[PDB]
Formats: structure tokens, C-alpha cells, sequence
């Protein structure tokens, strides 16, 4: 299984995951080819957001999905 | 030529050359409902060259539901003719224009052609036409809840920003024979595949400081490949790697073409079924209305429900689409036909105008092609929805009453919301609410709250005020704008000049916020933010929090009970440099601007400030010789500022400009050289100025360069300006004076019981006592744009680029530094207007009191590449206490006034909780390790009169309550989690 | 802030550092004064140092200010007591408690770092004259470091 | 032979070695004792750090010496 997570600013990342994965694993990928620490990434997926201490399976996440990271901003 | 005074924040967005095509281009706009109203204000607010307008159909009442800038007296009138007299006011660099008549030929004078409200048949005609031309067709509709927009640039559209960032650069740590190129210690290049960078100042292999960009293949986040460099050399080290941006084709098709085979946008992956429906429903929509001399259908009525859904079936079969037909969907499009709202015109208006930016100025990716939108999450299920309820009354919210209905209206009519600011984003969610109707009824009432005054560069993104408005309060002219705009609101919104902090809670307390609705947040500040959100979770009350950035926005919703609150997430912090690196070894110029300003703000504000305080603190120094770490640099700043060197004239502070010239920019720079030379080595043999750390070289001071004499200038008018004295800004005077300056000698130092303590007390008693001076204070500079005009920004330039020319750093010109120094945040007018709609999008579910969370949907967006997402909110995580199911975010317990005994023995009775720490506010009232003695003392006494005691403060007359933070511990020792206790007083 | 903070005095409280002892001031929890004892083999032995440790209102999303009190002869640390640590100005992260700072402080002073140092002039002596250097240490500690 | 090995925390852990065990082998039984991750571990004895591949006699290390074990940190 691979999944691409999209940016905000349009960067396209590929994952290498698997469906028994818990969210932290995918949190951490992420960090290790961004340097984004897990508590600041915001993972959408089909509407969902994702949360700590849940796994791929349960958002039925498979092979070519596409996720979004996203952020809050500050002006105003 | 740009205005900068007006044009400052978009400049930082899109930049001069994309001004400039923009300030050559022709819009044409056709129609001038709600919609087409919003994308004029937007266009003109960019800055196109002109904006031409056509709508020769007579004003109607219902109109009124999203043209805000009609009124009950232009009954009768062509809308352009009345639309065009308002819009002519909002920038002064844009005429406006009307034509009476369409021509086919005619349409060849416009860069940009914006359709709506125009039947199937005139857009293929006029398509036809402007495609094979290449001029680029917009077309944008709104019905109810849904949206549609349609983009055609040409055949052969040339796009030369695609992303919209900055390009990337970095610094090479080495560079192998097959193109290895790896990145210095723990520094990520962010590139991505297929991407072009150009080298510079790399030494080993000159040849790629030619300029030639080359392809790159990230292998890594700390290395890539570019290729093979065995001609060009062996092996090179350092330099600066920088990202090229190169243009791209896109290439459209024809409105025609288009209709049989659609490329569509799918503004959120969480339905990705709907837009081939939506692409059905608006042509049969378009056919009905030929069908009915140009009659949409009635609200709610199913007789035309039923013959939409059969032009949608023989439509789908004609275009031999293999899809099934969603029927609720369907006809849902067609109950709300009619529907005209605010809320949707914004957003729609929003993302139009930023494609007519794109068209003009040919940056950042198009919409390719359709984008079909819908809210329809939106449509409220507490309230009785039918033909009856959703009729006309023939009043100005037929609009919206033909969607939500007349129930509806009385709910919002009775509205009573908080907004708290009034910039941009409070600007547009305040028209917004006055086009809405909100607290209109005889139990409304809006509040706004800002302290800041108008000035000339918000006049731009702000277009509730007028360049004679500048200098008075926000929120007085938004107020009295909006009465004008909707005259039902007069007397219906309170405005105060209020900043929302702990200093204004006796304002905006218990009784203000118990009669509230919800509370919406226009800041620009993450502190703000976070306050007023710790407000609404102690008194329970929805919050719509939005931002923007540029092209990019959020919006996030907090309900009581339901969703977590904002601060229950974090976000990424602004990055701070490591002292030494700003302090002896920057390489950027950011570092550069950041040491300039902590110079500015230890040179001119510090020591005036210090000396200020000790002249009236009768025991300054008493505190200070054992609390500050370095009593001897205070003392020497006092006498420095007071007595050694108070100056009297002009040319004695054009010479301290100097000597602070040579003390930090030519002496520091010899002093560390003699301390490690260029020829020195690290521990490990390398060499010591190579890579993160430039040598530096001392700076010769020469009047006729115009640097080191903006500097002079810039020092010498602040130190005036600190001492009240008279400047100047005649260079004769300058060169005059400077000439006859011979500096003092200097030689780098090498270094090499309590005399000292006697010695620094020696100089202490050395100074003037209290009572020689009285009432004696000296201004200190405070930092401003050109609002306070003592060179501010241009000292900050002045210092931060002889800095760089010290260390061989690029310099940045005054544009780059006033937006790196003020932290100026970007803004744009789009997407203010987007997240206005959004937000108003998200009021009417919070009105109607929807209790799932997954009806709700926080959003986020990017307009340069087009990117909508929608997301549930988190909901509040629950805890088990006593073996309870409590919410950890929006349940307390509510005590009374109790004894701090009774306090912890109820804790131990009812929640079998030993209590170990409890604490108000900043103070520790009690912990289990204090020493018995102390315990005891405060142990009978109330919690009121702790607090009073601890904090040697009484408590103001109008608290009310008292928040408490306590952990606590089970029997077991195990600790604990529980929700703050809320004391009544 | 008020919890973390709690949490992490506790901490400190159930197991001793032995060689450091934080506490608040008075009764304000958003200002600490900890102690810190020079290692055996230093030439900071036998000095007892006083730091201050301001908490802001952010805490922990933003790091501690640590401040050194009294005066010490080190490359990496100023007159003002400012404190050359990466994890206090840009690796900071909400899960590094007021222990490990006081750790990594002690560890400072066990080798201070020349090779990109905050005050160039002691580490320009450091990698010219080690003796000078290990005598000013001894004479600024027993003369500033002990009482 | 015996030495001694003092922490950041003042605690003092006495460990049997030989002067040609290698510092991989003393990282190996600090793990082991402790838990400590071998990459983090900066052992300092008479001003001067142990590398890995290399024995306590390259520095000079005899009967009852002590070393310090503290943190690594660059900045
Ligand atoms: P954009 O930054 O242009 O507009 C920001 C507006 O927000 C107001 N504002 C900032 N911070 C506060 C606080 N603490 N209280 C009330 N209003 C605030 C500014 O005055 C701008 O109008």
C-alpha cells in the first residue's frame, strides 16, 4: 500500500504505510520527510479528520488514497 | 509607480510585474445582481484598469436580498446605472463604466469577460466568440445553496506561477562526481521531483555557477541529484543552491466542447458523486427557464419539481452520461431556484474575482474547468420548510425567505452576536449580517469592539470606509456604514473602542456575555485568539474563529458541549535564532534585520526607559544591585543618558551618530577577527569561516555612499527625536559637520576581594540624587509605519544593510525589511471575502442549533492552486472521574463560597479525591508539600479572602466568579484529571 | 500552565536530582529559582549557582527563559547569564521537562563548546591557554560561585 | 580490573572491565544497565572523549578510574 498526503502549499509527499498502521506511524513518516512534529499536522481524509490512537483501517484509508495536510492561519 | 501607501499588503501577495499586467487589463462584467455586484468590489479593489458594467434589467424588491448597494428607492431603475455610482467610489485609480448595448465585435476591448445570470444560449453565443479571439470567459451562477463556476482562458494559456511560493534556496554541504548533492547538518532542501535550481559561490566546481538550471531527483530530505558533473569537475563544497520557476501551458476547451465531456474541481473528496449531478441540474435548470419564458421555478413547488426532473432525464440521456440520477439531490435544486443568498454570492464572488486575477495577470493555476460547489449541510430541519412558509412577503429577504423561510427569519431577525474586531474579515461578515437581516427583530443587537483607527493602507481590502474616514474609530464608521446599507439596523449595534483582553473584563463580563448568541473573531493575533476562547469555554457560547494568509484561509466552529475548543490544538510557533547565530555569525538577512532591531530597542527605548524608571522609583537601585544580573550596565546606561552625554545641539548628535557608527559597525568586527582570525582552524582542522559562518570585514565609514548616509541621517533625526531637539535633513549641514570628526583611537584588547562591589557603589552614589531632578522624563521611540515618521523603517534598513555588508549578506531593499521587521501579515481582498462567506455559511447551522458533528465542517482553502477542503470538527474527548463519563473541556463544578477545609473535605466526601495542588489565577493557594505551620494559618479562611491575602490585591467589585485549577490524586496515588472548579461569589 | 507546571514540581519533588533543586518563589508558580553545583571534575568544583527561570504564559508551547544569576567564566555563557542551549530557542517541544534542561546545563559546564562559542573572547583564550583559562575559572568560582 | 562511571544526576555505577574491552562493549553494558541508547551517551575521562572502537587503555584508563557519562548537544 502507498498513499500521497497533499500540502496546503500544493507539495505532494508518498507514503509507504500499511492498513494495520496505527495514525502515530503515519505522523511520524510525515515528520521524518518534513520535520512537522505529529501534534502540529492536521490529516484529512474523505471529509474525517484524522486522530491519535486509531489506525488506517477504520477510515477504510487504502492503496492511491489521497490525504490532506493542512494548518490554520493567523490573519486577519 | 505603484501606491505602496495603499497597495502594501497585496504587494507582498503578487509583486510589481504582476501589478503592472494587472493595471493594463480590461474587465468586462454582465449582470449586476448580488454576484456580480461582489465581483465588481473585488476586481476593483485588486486594481484592474477599468470595470465596465451591463444589466439593463429593471431594480426589483427582491434583488435587494444580496445587492447591497441598492436601495427601496431604485425601484424601477436599471440596475448598472444605480450600481455604478457606488462602485466608482471604492478606488479612485479604477473607472467605472456602463453600456447600454452588447455587440459581438465590441467584446474584442476586454482582457476579461465575467458572465452571470445569463441564459444557456447567450453563453454559447458569446463563447463562440471570445474563444477562437482568446479572451478569457469566466461565468459564475448561484442558486440557493449551490454554486457554479465556469473558466476558459484560450487554447494556449501560459501560466508562469504555478504554486504561487517562494522559490526554494539553501546551502550545499558537497557535491560528488555523479551530482550527489547533499545538504548541511540537519537543513531539509523541500524540493520535489522534476524541479530546476541554479548554483552559485560553489568552489570546486565553477562551472554551475554559470546559471544553467538542471533537473532534480530528490533522493532524500537532506540530499537530491541533479546529474552528472564529471566534466565539470571532481568534487565541490559550500555555496547556495536556488529554485527556478519555469512557465507551463494550459490548454482550455471551448464552453461547447466543454458541455459533452467536462473536466471537473472537486472542491471536497468527501462527495465525490455530486458534480456530474450538479453538471445535469444547472443545464435542465437553463432549459426549464427557456421553457417558461425565463420563470425559475416557484419556491417548494413539486408540480415544477416534477418537470425539472424530467428535463434532467432527457438532458442525461441526450448527453449519454452513465449516471444515475440522484433524485433527492436533484430536486432539491430545484425547490431552492430562487434562493438568493448572501453568504453564497460572497464566496462565489471571492473565487471569481481571485480567476479574473489569474486571467489578467497570468499567475497561479486556473480552475480547469468547472467548479461546482454546495452547501447545502446549510438548509435548516428545525423549522417548518414548505410552498406556504418559503412564499415571497414582498419584502427585501425574498431572497433568503425563499430558501430557509419565514421562521427562519424571525429566528435570525432575533439574533444577538458578538464580533470582536473590525478589520477585513470584520468588515465583510458585518455587511454580510446586515444583508442577512440579523438582529433586526425587537430582541436583536449586534456589539462590535476594536481599538485601533483607520488608516490609509486599509482602505483598499476595507471597503466600508472612505479616504474621509481616515483617523476615526473602526468600528463607529463600520457601524454607521452597515445602518446605511440596511436602514432597519439603526439603533441595533452598539460599537466600543474596547481592546478584548484581562484589562476589559469589567466591561465585557457576566451580564455582557449571558445575554450573547455567539461570538465571532476577526483578530490578527494568536494571543486575542486564545483569550476569548478560554472566555466562551467558561461561558459556554459558539465561536467562529477565522483567518487568512495571502491565498490561503480557515474557518473553524467551537460549540458547547459538542466540539473541542481552540485551544485544544496546537500550531506551528514563529521561528526564533539561536543567539550566537544573530549575535557574531549570521548568514541571512533576516538575521541581519532581527539583531538591528534588538539594537534599536536596546539604543533608543531601553536606556530612555531605564532612566525614566529610576528618576521616579525611590529604591531602583536598592532592588537592582540584587536582582538584575548586570547592575554595572544599568548603572552606565543612566550615566551615559543622563549626564555624560546629554546633548543640547544638532552637530553633537550628528557625532554620536558617528561614533555609534564606529562603535558597531568597524570596532566589533575587529575585535572578533583578533579573537578568531580568518586564518584559524576548528578543533577538528577545518576551517573556522566556511559554510554557516561568513567572514566578516570592517566597514570604512564614506558620506558620499548613499548607505552610510541614509544612516547617519536615519540615527541622527531618532537621537533628536529622543532629545526633542530640532533636525534636519539638509545634507549640507551633514557634510559639514561629519568632516571634522577624528576618531579616537582603537586597539583590540586581549583580556588578560569585593573591590569591585566598592567600585560599582562608588559609581552609584557618583549620580545625581532623586531630588536634583524632578519631573524630568525623555521620550522613547516606539516603532510605527511612517505614522510616527523618525525613519523607523528606514534605520532598520539602514543598520540591517550595512550588517550585510559587513558579512557579504545580499541586501534587502526598504519594501523587504518593513515587511520582515513589522511582521506584516499579506492580505488580500478575495480571500477576506471567502472566509466571510464561509463563516456565514457556518452562522445559520449555528442558529438553528444542530447537535451532530458531522453537520458541521471546518474549512480550509488555497486559491493559487485552487485546493477547498472541508473537515468534522474533533469532538471533546471524554474522561471517566468517580466513574463518570465527564467532558475534560466544557463541564466545572460549581461551589459556593466556601472555607478552604470545607473545600477539600467536600472533594474528599463526594468525588473521593485527596486534593494535592490548587491554584488561581498565577498563585499557588495550596499544595500538599507546604509546611504545616503556613497550612494551618490558611486553613479556616475562605477562598475569596485567600486569594485577597495571597495576591495583596482586593477583589474588584464587579467579579463575579472565580476559576480554579486543581489536581488532585485517587487513594490509590494515582493521579487524577478533573475540570476546573468555577467559585461563585 | 498551571497543571504542567504543578506536574513537573511533583516530578521533581518524588525523585531528588541530588545535584540541583528547583523550586518557586514566594508563592508565584511563573517564576523558579533552581541550584546548581559545579561537577568534581571542573574547574567550577565546590560553587553553588543560582539560575532563574522565568515560565511563559505559553509554557510549554513556548520554551522557559533560564537565566544564570551569578557570574561565571564560560564560552558559552555572557555576562547577562543568557544560556547558548538549542533546545530553549528553536528545538523546543512540549514533552522536555524542567529536569532535562537542568541536565543538559549540568553536562554544559561539565565541556564547554569553543568551536561555536557566545563570548569569542574566553573562547579564543580557552583554545590558546588552557591553564590561564583553568586558573580564571577556579579564581571567578571561588570568588563569585561560593557563599 | 573495577571503575567507576558518574551521571549528569551525581549517581555512580561501578563496573568490572578489562583495559582491552573495546568502548563499544562499555556502551553495550551501560544499555544494559541503565538503558541509556549508546548514541546519546558522551563519555568524558580527564577532559577527553571516548570513541567507540577504540580500548580504555588508548586513554590511559587504569584501576578505579572514574568517567563521566553526560549528554550530547552542539549549539
Ligand atoms: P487585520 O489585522 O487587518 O485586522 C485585525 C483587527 O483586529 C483587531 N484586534 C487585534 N487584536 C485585538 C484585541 N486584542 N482586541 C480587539 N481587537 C483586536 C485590530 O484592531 C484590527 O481591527
Amino acid at each position: 500500500m502507498q498513499i500521497f498526503v497533499k500540502t496546503l502549499t500544493g507539495k505532494t509527499i508518498t507514503l509507504e504505510v500499511e492498513s494495520s498502521d496505527t495514525i502515530d506511524n503515519v505522523k511520524s513518516k510525515i515528520q521524518d520527510k518534513e520535520g512537522i512534529p505529529p501534534d502540529q499536522q492536521r490529516l484529512i481524509f474523505a471529509g474525517k479528520q484524522l486522530e491519535d490512537g486509531r489506525t488506517l483501517s477504520d477510515y477504510n484509508i487504502q492503496k492511491e488514497s489521497t490525504l490532506h495536510l493542512v494548518l490554520r492561519l493567523r490573519g486577519g | 509607480t505603484i501606491d505602496e501607501g495603499l497597495y502594501s499588503r497585496q504587494l507582498y501577495v503578487l509583486g510589481h510585474e504582476a501589478m503592472k499586467q494587472m493595471s493594463q487589463s480590461n474587465v468586462l462584467i454582465i449582470g449586476c445582481k448580488g454576484l456580480g455586484v461582489e465581483i465588481a468590489k473585488n476586481v476593483c479593489l485588486a486594481g484592474v484598469k477599468s470595470v465596465t458594467l451591463y444589466d439593463p434589467q429593471p431594480t426589483r424588491i427582491e434583488d435587494l436580498s444580496s445587492q447591497y448597494f441598492l436601495t427601496e428607492d431604485d425601484i424601477g431603475v436599471p440596475r448598472a446605472k444605480v450600481t455604478v455610482s457606488k462602485l466608482a467610489e471604492l478606488n479612485q485609480y479604477v473607472p467605472v463604466s456602463v453600456v447600454d448595448e452588447l455587440s459581438t465585435e465590441y467584446l474584442k476591448n476586454f482582457k476579461c469577460v465575467v458572465v452571470t445570470e445569463t441564459s444557456l444560449t447567450k453563453q454559447l453565443e458569446i463563447n463562440d466568440f471570445t474563444h477562437k479571439n482568446h479572451i478569457a470567459y469566466i461565468a459564475a451562477d448561484s442558486r440557493g445553496l449551490f454554486g457554479s463556476i465556469f473558466c476558459d482562458f484560450g487554447e494556449n494559456f501560459i501560466c508562469t506561477d504555478t504554486d504561487g511560493n517562494e522559490p526554494l534556496t539553501g546551502m550545499i554541504a558537497s557535491i560528488t562526481d555523479d551530482g550527489v548533492v547533499t545538504m548541511l547538518e540537519e537543513t531539509r532542501h523541500g524540493l520535489e521531483n522534476g524541479d530546476f535550481v541554479k548554483f552559485t559561490e560553489v568552489k570546486g566546481m565553477p562551472g554551475l555557477n554559470d546559471g544553467t538550471p538542471r533537473k532534480v531527483e530528490v533522493k532524500g530530505p537532506y540530499t537530491f541529484s541533479i546529474g552528472s558533473v564529471k566534466d565539470l569537475g571532481s568534487a565541490g563544497y559550500n555555496g547556495v543552491f536556488t529554485q527556478v520557476k519555469v512557465p507551463t501551458k494550459i490548454s482550455f476547451k471551448s464552453l461547447r466542447e466543454s458541455l459533452k465531456d467536462p473536466e471537473y474541481v472537486y472542491p471536497d473528496f468527501g462527495k465525490m458523486m455530486r458534480p456530474p449531478q450538479y453538471h445535469i441540474a444547472f443545464q435542465a435548470l437553463s432549459a426549464f427557464a427557456d421553457a417558461h419564458e425565463g420563470s425559475l421555478p416557484r419556491p417548494r413547488n413539486d408540480i415544477d419539481a416534477a418537470e425539472f426532473f424530467e428535463f434532467c432525464k432527457k438532458i442525461a440521456s441526450t448527453l449519454q452520461f452513465d449516471v444515475e440520477l440522484d433524485e433527492k439531490l436533484i430536486k432539491e435544486i430545484s425547490y431552492q431556484a430562487r434562493g438568493d443568498l448572501v453568504a453564497m454570492s460572497a464566496f462565489l464572488g471571492g473565487a471569481v474575482a481571485q480567476e479574473v486575477l489569474k486571467a489578467t495577470t497570468s499567475k497561479f493555476y486556473p480552475l480547469k474547468q468547472y467548479f461546482y460547489f454546495d452547501s447545502l449541510e446549510s438548509l435548516p430541519s428545525s423549522v417548518t420548510i414548505s410552498e406556504e412558509t418559503c412564499k415571497p412577503r414582498g419584502c427585501r429577504y425574498d431572497g433568503q425567505i425563499a430558501v430557509f423561510g419565514s421562521e427562519f427569519q424571525e429566528k435570525i431577525a432575533s439574533l444577538s452576536t458578538f464580533l470582536v474586531g473590525a478589520g477585513a474579515i470584520g468588515c465583510e461578515m458585518l455587511k454580510n449580517w446586515a444583508m442577512m437581516g440579523v438582529a433586526t427583530g425587537e430582541s436583536g443587537h449586534i456589539s462590535v469592539t476594536d481599538m485601533d483607527s483607520i488608516e490609509k493602507s486599509n482602505l483598499n481590502r476595507q471597503f466600508l470606509f472612505r479616504p474621509r474616514d481616515v483617523g476615526k474609530l473602526k468600528s463607529e464608521c463600520a457601524s454607521t456604514a452597515v445602518s446605511i446599507m440596511n436602514p432597519s439596523l439603526t439603533g441595533k449595534i452598539t460599537s466600543y473602542q474596547e481592546r478584548v483582553g484581562p484589562e476589559s473584563e469589567g466591561i465585557f463580563g457576566d451580564e455582557f456575555f449571558e445575554k450573547l448568541s455567539l461570538v465571532t473573531n476577526a483578530l490578527d493575533n494568536v494571543e486575542a485568539r486564545m483569550y476569548v476562547d478560554r472566555r466562551c469555554v467558561f461561558f459556554e457560547k459558539p465561536l467562529l474563529e477565522s483567518g487568512t494568509l495571502g491565498t490561503k484561509g480557515n474557518t473553524q466552529v467551537v460549540v458547547p458541549h459538542l466540539t473541542e475548543s481552540y485551544g485544544s490544538s496546537q500550531d506551528p510557533p514563529e521561528k526564533s535564532f539561536p543567539i550566537c547565530t544573530l549575535k557574531n555569525f549570521p548568514n541571512r538577512i533576516e538575521h541581519t534585520i532581527a539583531w538591528a532591531r534588538d539594537l534599536f530597542e536596546g539604543l533608543f527605548k531601553q536606556p530612555i526607559d531605564n532612566v525614566n524608571m529610576y528618576l521616579s522609583s525611590p529604591n531602583f537601585l536598592e532592588t537592582s544591585l540584587k536582582t538584575s544580573s548586570n547592575p554595572r550596565e544599568v548603572l552606565e546606561n543612566i550615566r551615559d543618558y543622563l549626564v555624560t552625554e546629554k546633548p543640547l545641539s544638532f552637530e553633537e548628535c550628528i557625532m554620536w551618530a558617528r561614533l555609534q557608527f564606529d562603535k558597531f559597525f568597524n570596532n566589533n568586527i575587529q575585535q572578533l577577527l583578533f579573537n578568531f582570525p580568518k586564518d584559524s582552524v576548528t578543533s577538528t582542522g577545518q576551517p573556522f569561516w566556511s559554510g554557516p559562518k561568513r567572514a566578516p570585514t570592517p566597514l570604512s565609514f564614506d558620506i558620499h555612499n548613499r548607505e552610510h548616509f541614509d544612516f547617519i541621517v536615519a540615527a541622527a533625526s531618532l537621537y533628536a527625536f529622543n532629545y526633542g531637539l530640532k533636525s534636519e535633513t539638509d545634507p549640507a549641514i551633514y557634510e559639514r559637520v561629519l568632516a571634522g570628526y577624528n576618531p579616537p583611537p582603537f586597539a583590540p584588547k586581549s583580556g588578560i576581594a569585593n573591590k569591585d562591589k566598592q567600585e560599582l557603589k562608588s559609581i552609584a552614589d557618583s549620580l545625581p540624587p532623586p531630588s536634583s531632578l524632578v519631573g524630568f522624563r525623555l521620550t522613547p521611540a516606539e516603532f510605527e509605519k511612517d505614522d510616527d515618521s523618525n525613519h523607523h523603517i528606514d534605520f532598520i534598513t539602514a543598520a540591517s544593510n550595512l550588517r550585510a555588508m559587513n558579512y557579504d549578506i545580499t541586501p534587502a531593499d526598504r519594501f523587504k525589511t518593513k515587511f520582515v521587521a513589522g511582521k506584516i501579515v499579506p492580505a488580500m481582498c478575495t480571500s477576506t471575502a471567502v472566509v466571510s462567506g464561509l463563516v456565514c455559511l457556518e452562522l445559520v447551522k449555528l442558529v438553528d442549533g444542530k447537535k451532530k458533528i458531522e453537520e458541521y465542517k471546518n474549512g480550509f482553502f488555497n486559491l493559487a492552486i485552487g485546493l477547498f477542503t472541508f473537515s468534522d470538527p474533533i469532538a471533546s474527548p471524554k474522561m471517566k472521574v468517580n466513574g463518570k463519563e465527564i467532558d475534560k473541556i466544557w463541564d466545572r463544578y460549581n461551589l459556593p463560597d466556601c472555607t478552604l477545609q470545607e473545600l477539600i473535605d467536600y472533594f474528599q466526601k463526594e468525588e473521593g479525591l485527596e486534593v494535592t495542588m490548587l491554584s488561581s489565577g498565577v498563585s499557588l493557594l495550596y499544595a500538599n508539600f507546604q509546611p504545616p505551620k503556613k497550612l494551618a494559618e490558611r486553613l479556616p479562611l475562605k477562598i475569596s479572602e485567600l486569594v485577597e491575602q495571597i495576591t495583596k490585591k482586593k477583589l474588584e467589585p464587579f467579579r463575579k466568579h472565580l476559576v480554579l485549577e486543581i489536581c488532585c490524586d485517587d487513594a490509590n496515588g494515582e493521579d487524577v484529571e478533573v475540570p476546573f472548579i468555577c467559585i461563585k461569589l | 500552565a498551571l497543571k504542567r507546571i504543578n506536574r513537573e514540581l511533583a516530578d521533581l519533588g518524588k525523585d531528588p536530582p541530588s545535584s540541583s533543586s528547583a523550586g518557586p518563589v514566594g508563592d508565584d508558580l511563573f517564576h523558579w529559582q533552581a541550584t546548581i553545583m559545579g561537577p568534581a571534575d571542573s574547574p567550577y568544583a565546590g560553587g553553588v549557582f543560582f539560575l532563574s527561570i522565568h515560565f511563559p504564559t505559553d509554557y510549554p508551547f513556548k520554551p522557559p527563559k533560564v537565566n544564570f544569576t551569578t557570574r561565571i567564566y564560560h564560552p558559552n555563557i555572557n555576562s547577562n547569564g543568557s544560556i547558548c542551549l538549542d533546545i530553549l530557542r528553536d528545538q523546543w517541544s512540549p514533552a522536555l521537562t524542567i529536569s532535562k534542561v537542568l541536565l543538559s546545563i549540568s553536562s554544559l559546564l561539565t565541556d564547554p563548546n569553543p568551536d561555536d562559542p557566545l563570548v569569542p573572547e574566553i573562547a579564543h583564550v580557552y583554545k590558546t591557554d588552557r591553564s590561564r583559562y583553568e586558573l580564571s575559572a577556579r579564581e571567578w568560582t571561588r570568588k563569585y560561585a561560593i557563599g
